[PDB]
């Protein structure tokens, strides 16, 4: 937990980008904040994720 | 959709009443139905917006969540200070829309109140939120859309039977009658009337319209017999599907294509609930594995277009 | 979504001075560890932790905030280039 | 190495269904039944009338059947049971599985009542018939009465169910997924290796760029374009500044 | 395993809660008995039939009164009182206005021991030289009680109401997923009770609590009938 | 035409062996096929797979055999079927070759057979791959099952009459993309090929 | 990387007829292809997951 | 009124419990809350910890058996054993088998302490002259915990194994239509449990109920705020 959490100290704030490809439109590239969950795999919402 | 979709039985068989009192009589004797538009006195009104008189919204929660009413029925409710005729449903999207945004008075000034929520709907209200509110506005108001809409869906569970599309009983009618005029267009054949090229388009066009006579039966008896079927509310609010497609999942399929291009001379009669023969699926199967290369070739040049689009007006 | 946004881009012309204007400033507030802003003890942008709850590190929020309020100056040739930077590395360590 | 079926790990059927796995839940709060046994999947009823593929709803259909008759089926192709011959063996499944409620002790559900009635009213199930009959006709339909594992309250409307046959695909996320923050770099030009094992990032293709371009973000694009890519003194000054 | 329950409420109509954190699923086996019994459970005030003079119809309108009798009908479901004594169940409220007048529920006649908490509230205007009077029936209880269902009638004309029993008006409430340290399966769930007056939220859900262990500790005694 | 072989699972080396690649030295490339050379042709019937193939860029351009098709030395392929003289299902076995095909006329396994013999008067057959109705003296052959008009793959798919090509396609390759499993179980509903 | 194993069936002793499984294979169960697994589907949607 | 409580058991797999009457659409209020910590938070063994003479994994095939031994674990995660002593935080089970004999769970080592409730669950086939010894460690705890989750580090070849505690098979619970009220449109609630040898299914409402009461009373005193 040493890390676990101050990982999420430097996380707050400052959000990461998620491209899907092919980028056709920019918005195939948007930006989303980085909320460490358990998994190997990859959230997104449900909305945008049409123009992706 | 599903929970602002005003449901309307038929049962009730619209009758005329001089006193709300036969009409409640006939409602618990089951002479009538809840929300169908019968007469009472000298005017019209459901069951329903009399047996409940709601004068604000918790009310009609209050009533039907606890489980004396249907989350869709017709009502009478005194939301926002006016007398309205609605759904309990119908009351809660202006309330969840108006609770997004922060004061359902100008929610429920921009959202339309009379019918259900289907694709278009939906979008002209964030458009009109986008535009009259401001951005983190609408991010909340879509969100709400999100969360209430999905928790309904899961609520409604509803689900896909083969017995989910049934086939109007004017297939094997309206179609057997086309097997008759094709045998009439034989006769013309031999009777020297008609020649080879002539009968391909009469035989074309026969079938052309025999499509028809069917994939409007289809729609019809999804809409005059069962309102409520997940096929047909799917692909009408645009949920999932398209008109032909549900034509095929339903009606007849249809005349296929020769994978020399031109169109086959032969009906293929029997939809996907009802199985095709051998000969059907290989047949289609021609120009059905044409599209594929027809679509995925395609999609190299769309980058062929694109890059050179931005190599010109990139400056 | 970023609150005041409706706000911040109804302030400057364009798009990107915005971006600009928060950029910049951010960086102002990232030499000197928050000593210079214009922001009261409460005003300060927290970030709760089980641990303690201090003043969000992140720059890009304390401009954000910053700017909403007005009490920040911008704009074009607005003072020399050198003293600028010459004041700003003074009054601070 | 054992691998157990994970979160996002491909999924699919025999009738061309693709999927992930979108976060399991515990058999606790599920969608069971009377008998309290839990469905395992959810599968979504929309890429059904669009993908058009009926099989796995008829498929499904004789599962439930099956179920409780145990007996193995065996369909050929365009040669096999039809609606008529599937309906009779849920006649006979159901006739079986009633019984064993009205033998064990006990009657039809309030809740069942409940999803009958509201049913009824869209013309689901044939009125003036008791709800043994109803509820007959929804079983036999495919579709049953589920209970909410969480809420404890039945669905809305008849919810098909069944055996159906599933399988787990090559594409395990555990062997795709990966990522790096200083890696080795290329020898000719200094940017940095792709694939996985190269143990390297992703590119940034003149689509990217572009799409950077229209959003109009000039540092973020000049950053995949130096400090982040090819550049020398620059991603040095980085893993330096930032440290 | 250290649940924090807390709540932030506004007045003596809303109120929050928050149980945070605890143990996955629980935050569900919490919600509905708590909401169900919320709105179905909780006795109050209610207001059940109303008498007029010269009307004897539900429909036949009231000369003199701006409103109809449908809209004074509601007015009076959306009123509230209280009793007093536990030893009162049932009271009987009454009111009488002529001439021009804003009638209000602060210009109801008194009684013996009911306190409106409602003074302000809209019950029906009255026109020049308007002849208004009525007595109204209040009892007590639980749930929803419709017109259909009591049939109350103290008079030769009187009017059985919808009866507002449940003071408590929607929860709705909401379980979402917690982080704390490891394991990010916790449970954060919030409770958002809305009340009429008659209860703050606090007092409600806290009533609720009780007749929740109360119903549980109801298995004590078994009976061995093995089959 | 020698790659890496595919042992993603039995069923997976099963159908790597049965695929026939239009590609390789000798074959074609990606430029110059268009339609013809991956077009499904009237004669492919009981020979080839009409929906089995990658669904990628490389749709029609390598299907696999028909489960009951077969390769002479001459290189042709010829699909099993059934002599018949007047509405008798003879037990004579002919594989007739491609060529051989479009000379007879062809019934179907679907057809009205009443104890060795033919029901209606109007039956399923074909010239060509021809679909016209037909009487029961002019029935020069009949199909052995509709099971050689697939793939293997396509052949272990329940119900496929009720679906459609483009996710046949999937429900096919994917099978190949299928893992063993400790607790593996075979499916309650099959086709009875396994 | 797919594991090949063969479960033995048949027990210490017994007579059998020639073309009789002795042993499964990867994916084989008692002589038929086995791939994936048969579990109860439901059909509806949830919280659109 | 008082609710008839009856408790119908048959042995310690299968039980009915029965409350009637009760409060309208109650029967849900409760029969389903209880259900739900019923089938998650009642602590089990279900092993955790095995070891054999031969084996270098669990993947390893041992001379004169017919299984390897992720086919022994697959009968090893079924596999039952209660508890005498409600003290024990452990035990080692131990095993021998020699000549041509079907191994079983009752053919384990008796001990103080330990009863199978499943005697007749087959575990491996020796063959002529196989001979197999075998330990396993069948730990108690609570939940589902994967072997991934949890080490051992008896010994050199110490091959954890997954943990189903949950002594609760499955839960059904059915709302019907009861006679035994004065009004009418009640409920009687009916819970039917059923678990294997672990623990009763009466003891399990038991415990069930007294969990759910525990975290029912988290809703004790909050701390007040409003905006």
């Amino acid at each position: 937990d040493e890390v676990w959490d101050a990982l999420e100290e430097v996380i707050h704030g400052k959000v990461v980008l998620l491209n899907r490809a092919p980028t056709l439109h920019r918005l195939g590239i948007q930006a989303f904040q980085p909320v460490l969950v358990e998994g190997q795999s990859i959230q997104l919402h449900p909305l945008v994720c049409e123009a992706f | 959709y599903y929970i602002t979709q005003v449901r309307k039985e038929k049962k009730g068989a619209g009758m005329a009443f001089a006193t709300p009192e036969e009409a409640l009589a006939a409602y618990e004797r089951g002479e009538v139905a809840l929300n169908a538009p019968i007469v009472v006195a000298g005017r019209e009104t459901s069951v329903g917006r009399l047996k409940f008189v709601f004068a604000n919204p918790d009310e009609a929660l209050l009533a039907v969540a606890h489980g004396l009413l249907d989350l869709q029925d017709v009502v009478t409710v005194r939301y926002l200070g006016r007398r309205l005729e609605t759904s309990p449903g119908r009351i809660l999207f202006a309330r969840i829309v108006g609770e997004a945004v922060g004061d359902e008075k100008v929610a429920q000034e921009l959202i339309q109140m009379d019918v259900p929520q289907e694709k278009n709907s939906l979008k002209d209200l964030v458009y009109q939120a986008f535009l009259r509110l401001g951005m983190e506005k609408t991010a909340r108001l879509l969100d709400a859309l999100k969360y209430y809409g999905f928790t309904l869906s899961t609520t409604s569970g509803i689900t896909i039977g083969i017995d989910d599309a049934v086939i109007p009983e004017e297939k094997q009618r309206y179609l057997e009658e086309a097997d008759r005029k094709l045998r009439q267009i034989e006769q013309a054949y031999e009777m020297g009337f008609l020649t080879d090229r002539e009968r391909y388009d009469q035989v074309i066009q026969l079938w052309t319209e025999t499509t028809e006579k069917v994939t409007q039966a289809v729609f019809k008896n999804f809409e005059e017999n069962y309102p409520f079927n997940p096929l047909y509310v799917m692909a009408q609010s645009g949920a999932r599907g398209n008109p032909q497609q549900i034509r095929q999942l339903c009606g007849m399929r249809g005349l296929m294509q020769k994978p020399s291009g031109e169109t086959f001379e032969v009906p293929v009669r029997s939809s996907f609930r009802e199985g095709l023969t051998v000969l059907e699926y290989f047949i289609s199967s021609h120009g059905a594995r044409k599209g594929g290369a027809d679509t995925a070739l395609r999609t190299a040049d769309s980058g062929y277009l694109t890059r050179k689009l931005v190599d010109v007006a990139h400056e | 979504a970023e609150p005041g946004i409706d706000k911040l881009f109804g302030m400057v012309d364009s798009k990107y001075r915005l971006t600009v204007v928060v950029a910049k400033r951010a960086q102002q507030l990232l030499r000197h560890r928050f000593k210079n802003t214009v922001l009261e003890p409460e005003e300060r942008p927290k970030m709760r932790t089980l641990e303690g709850l201090y003043d969000d590190p992140n720059a890009v929020t304390w401009a954000m905030k910053e700017l909403l309020t007005g009490r920040l100056f911008f704009g074009e040739n607005l003072v020399p280039e050198d003293r600028l930077q010459k004041e700003m590395e003074r009054l601070y360590p | 190495q054992k691998r157990k079926l994970q979160v996002g790990d491909k999924l699919a059927n025999r009738h061309g269904n693709k999927g992930v796995v979108a976060k399991i839940l515990p058999v606790e709060d599920m969608p069971h039944l009377p008998d309290g046994t839990p469905v395992d999947v959810i599968l979504n009823p929309l890429g059904v009338p669009s993908r058009m593929n009926l099989g796995q709803i008829l498929e499904t259909h004789l599962g439930l059947a099956g179920y409780f008759l145990g007996q193995r089926y065996i369909s050929p192709v365009f040669d096999g049971a039809t609606e008529p011959e599937i309906k009779e063996l849920l006649a006979e499944a159901f006739n079986l599985y009633f019984g064993k409620r009205q033998g064990e002790g006990f009657g039809v559900d309030k809740r069942e009542k409940e999803v009958l009635a509201r049913a009824e009213k869209l013309g689901l199930v044939s009125p003036g018939k008791s709800p043994e009959e109803q509820l007959k006709e929804l079983f036999d339909l495919g579709k049953v009465v589920l209970y909410d594992g969480r809420t404890g309250e039945p669905f809305e409307g008849p919810i098909v169910v069944g055996q159906m046959f599933i399988m787990k695909l090559y594409h395990m996320v555990e062997d795709k997924m990966h990522a790096r923050s200083t890696g080795p770099y290329s020898l000719i030009t200094q940017q940095p290796l792709g694939g996985k094992a190269q143990f390297g990032g992703q590119r940034f293709g003149e689509m990217e760029v572009w799409a950077l371009e229209a959003y109009g973000a000039a540092h973020t694009l000049q950053e995949m374009l130096t400090i982040k890519s090819d550049d020398i003194e620059g991603r040095n000054a980085a893993y330096q500044a930032i440290i | 395993k250290a649940p924090v329950f807390t709540a932030t409420t506004q007045g003596d109509h809303y109120g929050e809660f928050v149980l945070e954190p605890l143990e996955r699923g629980f935050g569900v086996t919490l919600g509905n008995p708590l909401r169900r019994i919320l709105l179905s459970s909780i006795p109050g005030t209610a207001v059940t039939s109303v008498y007029i003079e010269d009307v004897l119809h539900e429909f036949s309108t009231i000369p003199g009164v701006k409103e109809d009798v449908v809209e004074i009908i509601l007015n009076l479901k959306e009123l509230v009182v209280r009793f007093l004594d536990p030893k009162m169940a049932s009271t009987t409220l009454i009111l009488r206005a002529e001439g021009p007048k804003e009638v209000r529920a602060g210009d109801f006649t008194p009684s013996a021991d009911v306190e409106i908490m409602n003074p302000d509230l809209h019950i029906a205007t009255l026109e020049e030289g308007g002849k208004l009077y009525m007595e109204v029936r209040v009892d007590r209880g639980v749930g929803y009680v419709p017109a259909e269902r009591h049939g109350i009638k103290d008079r030769i004309n009187a009017i059985p109401v919808d009866a507002i029993f449940s003071p408590v008006r929607r929860v709705a409430f909401q379980v979402e997923d917690t982080r704390l340290g490891q394991r990010t399966d916790l449970d954060k769930l919030t409770l958002r009770i809305w009340t009429d007056g008659s209860v703050t939220p606090l007092e409600a859900l806290n009533q609720a609590v009780a007749i929740l262990k109360e119903h549980l500790n109801y298995f004590a005694n078994p009976e061995a009938s093995l089959l | 035409l020698s790659q890496f072989k595919d042992e993603t699972n039995p069923l997976s080396s099963l159908r790597h062996k049965r695929r026939i690649s239009a590609l390789g030295p000798g074959g074609l490339t990606r430029e110059r096929a268009g339609f013809d050379v991956r077009d499904v042709h009237r004669t492919h019937y009981g020979r080839i797979c009409p929906v089995e193939t990658p669904e990628g860029a490389n749709i029609g351009l390598i299907t696999s055999l028909a489960a009951y098709a077969r390769v002479d030395a001459l290189g042709f392929i010829r699909t099993p079927y059934r002599r018949v003289k007047n509405g008798v299902v003879t037990e004579e076995v002919v594989y007739m070759t491609a060529s051989e095909e479009d000379r007879y006329t062809i019934a179907q396994a679907n057809t009205p057979l009443e104890g060795d013999r033919i029901a209606t008067d109007r039956v399923v057959a074909r010239r060509r791959g021809e679909p016209v109705i037909v009487a029961p003296e002019e029935v020069e052959f009949m199909d052995v099952s509709p099971k050689q008009v697939f793939s293997l793959n396509t052949n272990l798919i329940p119900f496929l009459e009720h679906d459609d090509a483009n996710r046949a396609l999937m429900g096919s390759n994917m099978q190949t993309q299928a893992v063993p499993l400790i607790r593996a179980q075979a499916p309650v509903v099959m086709t009875g090929l396994e | 990387g797919t594991a090949f194993d063969q479960r033995p069936r048949v027990r210490v002793g017994q007579r059998v007829k020639k073309g009789d499984l002795l042993a499964d294979g990867p994916a084989s169960e008692e002589g038929f292809l086995a791939l994936g697994q048969n579990v109860l589907v439901a059909i509806m949607p949830f919280d659109g997951y």
